[PDB]
RNA sequence: AGAACUGGUACGGACAAGGGGAAUCUGACUGUCUAAUUAAAACAUAGCAUUGCGAUGGUCAGAAAGUGAUGUUGACGCAAU
RNA sequence: CUUGUGACGGCCCGUGAAAAUCCACAGGAAGGAAUAGUUUUCAUGCCAGGUCGUACUGAUAACCGCAGCAGGUCUCCAAGG
RNA sequence: GAUGGGGAAGCUCCGUUUCAAAGGCCUGAUUUUAUGCAGGCCACCAUCGAAAGGGAAUCCGGUUAAGAUUCCGGAACCUGGAUAUGGAUUCUUCACGGUAACGUAACUGAAUGUGGAGACGUCGGCGCGAGCCCUGGGAGGAGUUAUCUUUUCUUCUUAACA
């Protein structure tokens, strides 16, 4: 329900300790009238909040998914 | 009467008008004697003297409300307080 | 016979007032160490309206000597008081309009109102809209004063009594015709249920001392005697004339 | 133009309650409705509130006056007959 | 003649320190680049001295005695002069039109009109001035 | 067009039970209860709405931190602003003035 | 708003929707009542007039009270006609 | 069209509730640091939130009129021509 | 509508702050120990009375033979309480910036006092919002088609909370 912008914000934010799963929800939108790109969401369920963080950019999002921590229950759909 | 004199000020010397501008005129010692409407907030009042005492300015009352006051340096709106900053070549500042 | 309605309003079942929209009882401030000795200066904060009264109110903040608080008094406002004016009460306080200032030290021919009977009862003369007292003369051994109520009797008052300086505003009120039934039922709907009222030659006997009879007539002589009992009392009580008035009062 | 003759203000009530009771209200009224001189901010912004509460839209003021009127006449006898007796007393 | 000069006593009458008393240390009639308005660079005290009596001892008076200064460019419609007056030596050189415009010497120059106001304030001076302003 | 009810029981129109018709993501029209609107704080001295100051129902401010509720003058979420300005110019003179009476009264009891 | 043209003179085409005038008696008007035979010319009303009362009071209530209504009231008021 | 709201204007001899409850300010009692404190009106972090009603009709059949009576019974939403 | 009181033979009546000796509030000491002494503080002085007045906090989707703002899934908020970390501030101890209206992530504050909110009529017109109605383009489905009709009907939605 609150946004984060900074990724080095959400990085710390899943080494929380108390967050236990996240899940990354993938989205075809169009930027303009011709090109469809990819759009990419990771969400983290945390105690008190839901904190989602849009990517708009594949290469982030695949380097980002490496960067998460294994010990979190990471779900796709 | 008094009204007079102030006529003769607006003809020759130079003033201003409204509670703004005279302690403006006050504050830079540029001002020579004020005129105080009878009806003038007596707060608003109490703080021009005060002003007036730290700068050495004579102080003069009207006999008259907003009124009067504006009608007697011949303007259509009401004046709370004028401020002379030079006579001219009028006698009020040598007077009363 | 029936119980006719002026004895049916003493079990005061729906004949009390109606009290809800009133802001207070309009008394005097208590007469203290303060007002029989000096003065004590007061703001007038609002000047409102009072639900069933003719006149509006004063509420006038004062100050505590003995306390830090903030006592707020209401007071019956006189013609001439504006909000943001100082109220100066006590025996020492200066003769100006809204002051109130005790019977003995003012001179006569003054005007006031909201005038006590007895010194520290709050005001009981004259508190009704554009009504005021004369003050006539004193009698400065065994301290007493004459004053002229609004009645145009002359009563003799106690010189340490109280009474604010001034004529209740709100005068000129019933000047205006009403006009309408509404008019008088919105006024009295804030007084109390004594309106509209039914005539009583126009009632049944058993309802009334005038009613009945093949003609709407009273029958009886209309005077009736100070000595009859409930239920008599009915037209002109204890009249000692009656018909239109032609003449001086001779009062 | 001109709507009206002799009515006034009082042509709301019709044809009703009477002439003469309609031209006493009528000449009540308009001192009721009618805008008076501000004695403190000196402006046509004296209004009334409710019955003897005269107010003032600027400089938000209010005094105590008469009901119909911002001062009746009895008054202003008054005030003049304290004023006689103020400076009478002091001197 | 003007009296708003570099030695007068002036309230604020506007701002976040309203009420508080200050010494005018460097007038500027005709305003500036910065400030088109007739504005000065007055000092005050935020945290007005608190009462003394004879019972604190030693140590309960030296905590009662802080004061906090400040210094401020404020136009002259936002002050009310006064017939008092307290010289300014001591700091009228820190205060100056390039002691603001960036924090780093303003501090000291607060620590230092904290110390001389301290220590007129130690001695009987200017009881007035360190007087808080009731309202 | 379709027709909405009342979402609680109490079907009279009162203020406490003002609805407002919104749509869902169900796609169906469904009532929704608004609670009364708040009421912006006023000053103690000029009367007017004194500004600066989050506005709500009365209970809500115990949640809101101190800065909604106030601001960083003296008077803070108590006076408006031109009425401090008034008071303090008004103690400052009135104070003034007491000295100049008192100086006046103890010269002119001196003389005599 | 206007103009041509057109029809078995029809056209607010169904629906919807004031009869009017000349006078007399009586109540001024809006309003209220005899639920279940009488809605009126009766009642009320604004206006007018009269009477009582300055509170240790007037009118009224209770069996009594250290009891009550008017009265959070004060003659431009309350009470009775 | 319905409804909410804002700024206004008109009306009064009518000016059109109270309390619970919450907050702010004034005030400066008290407590406070430097080898360490102060702070839970900033964020995050933990736990708990009892008791009672919750079905349905609400009317030419679920209510009262002896009844499955053409009577009576408060209210919300209201498409197109 | 009790109590203190006052009537009444009595069932009970009057009265609700009145001719009353009408109490708890918080801090600290004592750590034989539980709480009396240390204090200070304050003056209404029972209670009941509204499922339409005031009032702390929830929405959406789905599910049953019959329940749902209550059940399931998801996402929130309030009150009360224990707290640990981060943040903030301090050697000028209890923050800074802006001329100002005022701004921020915070940014001591007891007794006492003041203010605000709660908290408010009715009518008329005007502006603005929401929902509904109307309608175009397009993307799907259905109807009529002897003839005509880029046609007729229908779906295209976004809650609380941040
Ligand atoms: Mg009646
Ligand atoms: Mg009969
Ligand atoms: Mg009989
Ligand atoms: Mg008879
Ligand atoms: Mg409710
Ligand atoms: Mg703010
Ligand atoms: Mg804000
Ligand atoms: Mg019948
Ligand atoms: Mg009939
Ligand atoms: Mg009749
Ligand atoms: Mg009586
Ligand atoms: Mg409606
Ligand atoms: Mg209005
Ligand atoms: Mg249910
Ligand atoms: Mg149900
Ligand atoms: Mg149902
Ligand atoms: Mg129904
Ligand atoms: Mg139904
Ligand atoms: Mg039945
Ligand atoms: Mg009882
Ligand atoms: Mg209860
Ligand atoms: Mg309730
Ligand atoms: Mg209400
Ligand atoms: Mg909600
Ligand atoms: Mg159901
Ligand atoms: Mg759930
Ligand atoms: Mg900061
Ligand atoms: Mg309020
Ligand atoms: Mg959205
Ligand atoms: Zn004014
Ligand atoms: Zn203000």
């Amino acid at each position: 329900a609150r946004e984060i912008t900074d990724i080095k914000q959400f990085l710390e934010l899943t080494r929380r300790a108390d967050v236990k799963t996240a899940t990354v929800k993938i989205n075809k939108k169009l930027n303009k009238a011709g090109k469809p790109f990819r759009q990419t969401k990771f969400k983290v369920r945390g105690s008190s909040s839901l904190y989602t963080l849009v990517i708009n950019d594949a290469g982030k999002a695949k380097k980002l998914i490496q960067s998460l921590p294994p010990t979190l229950k990471v779900n796709r759909l | 009467s008094i009204n007079q004199k102030l006529a003769l000020v607006i003809k020759s010397g130079k003033y201003t008008l409204g509670y703004k501008s005279t302690v403006k005129s006050l504050r830079q010692g540029k001002s020579k004697l004020i005129i105080i409407a009878a009806n003038t907030p007596v707060l608003r009042k109490s703080e021009l003297e005060y002003y007036a005492m730290l700068s050495k300015t004579k102080v003069y009352y009207f006999q008259g409300g907003n009124n009067e006051l504006g009608t007697a340096v011949g303007k259509l709106f009401r004046v709370g307080v004028v401020s002379i900053l030079e006579a001219g070549d009028s006698d009020i500042l040598t007077t009363l | 016979g029936r119980v006719i309605r002026n004895q049916r309003k003493g079990a005061g079942s729906i004949f009390t007032s109606h009290t809800r929209l009133r802001q207070g009882a309009a008394k005097l401030r208590t007469l203290d160490y303060a007002e029989r000795h000096g003065y004590i200066r007061g703001i007038v904060k609002q000047i409102v309206h009072d639900s069933g009264r003719g006149a509006p109110l004063a509420k006038v903040v004062f100050r505590d000597p003995y306390k830090y608080r903030l006592r707020e008094e209401i007071f019956i406002a006189n013609e001439g008081v504006h909000t943001g004016q100082f109220i100066y009460a006590g025996k020492k306080a200066s003769l100006n309009v809204g002051n109130v200032l005790p019977l003995g030290s003012v001179p006569e021919g003054t005007i006031v109102s909201n005038v006590e009977e007895k010194p520290g009862d709050r005001g009981a003369l004259a508190r009704a809209s554009g009504n005021y007292v004369i003050i006539i003369g004193h009698n400065p051994d065994e301290n007493k004063t004459r004053v002229r109520l609004p009645s145009g009797a002359k009563k003799v008052i106690s010189s340490d009594a109280r009474g604010v300086i001034g004529v209740i505003a709100g005068g000129g009120r019933v000047d205006k015709p009403l006009l309408k039934a509404g008019r008088a039922f919105h006024k009295y709907r804030l007084k109390r249920n004594s309106w509209p009222k039914t005539r009583g030659v126009a009632m049944n006997p058993v309802d009334h001392p005038h009613g009945g009879g093949n003609h709407q007539h009273i029958g009886k002589a209309s005077t009736i005697s100070r000595g009859a009992v409930s239920g008599q009392k009915a037209g002109l009580i204890a009249a000692r004339r009656t018909g239109l008035l032609r003449g001086s009062q001779k009062t | 133009a001109k709507r009206t003759k002799k009515v006034g203000i009082t042509g709301k009530y019709g044809v009703r309650y009477g002439s003469s009771l309609r031209r006493q209200v009528k000449k009540l009224e308009i001192q009721q409705h009618a805008r008076y001189d501000c004695s403190f901010c000196g402006k046509k912004t004296v209004k009334r509130g409710a019955a003897g509460i005269w107010t003032c839209s600027c400089c938000k003021k209010t005094v105590a006056g008469g009901a119909y009127t911002v001062s009746t006449a009895a008054a202003a006898t008054v005030r003049s007959t304290i004023r006689r007796l103020r400076e009478m007393v002091e001197a | 003649a003007k009296f708003l000069k570099a030695g007068k006593v002036a309230v604020v009458v506007r701002g976040r320190y309203a009420g508080k008393k200050v010494v005018i240390v460097k007038p500027h009639d005709e305003g500036s680049k910065s400030h088109p308005f007739g504005h000065a660079l007055v000092a005050g005290i935020e945290r007005y001295p608190l009462k003394v009596t004879k019972k604190h001892g030693a140590k309960k008076v030296a905590k009662r005695t802080k004061i906090k200064p400040f210094i401020k460019v404020v136009n002259y419609n936002h002050l009310l002069p006064t017939r008092y007056t307290l010289d300014v030596e001591a700091f009228k050189s820190v205060v100056s039109t390039e002691t603001f415009e960036q924090p780093s010497q303003r501090e000291e120059a607060k620590k230092v009109v904290k110390k001389a106001f301290e220590e007129r304030h130690q001695a009987g001076k200017n009881q007035w001035f360190f007087s808080k302003l009731r309202f | 067009a379709q027709r909405v009810t009342f979402r609680r029981r109490n079907p009279y129109n009162t203020r406490s039970n003002k609805i407002k018709v919104v749509k869902t993501p169900g796609g169906i029209l469904r009532a929704q209860h608004v609670k009364k609107l708040a009421t912006r704080p006023k000053c103690g001295d000029c009367g007017s709405a004194l500004q600066g100051i989050s506005t709500l129902r009365p209970r809500q401010y115990a949640t809101v931190s101190k800065t909604h509720k106030t601001v960083s003058r003296a008077y803070g979420g108590s006076r408006c602003a031109n009425c401090v300005k008034e008071r303090i110019i008004r103690a400052f003179l009135i104070e003034e003035q007491k000295i100049v009476k008192k100086v006046v009264k103890e010269q002119t009891e001196a003389a005599k």
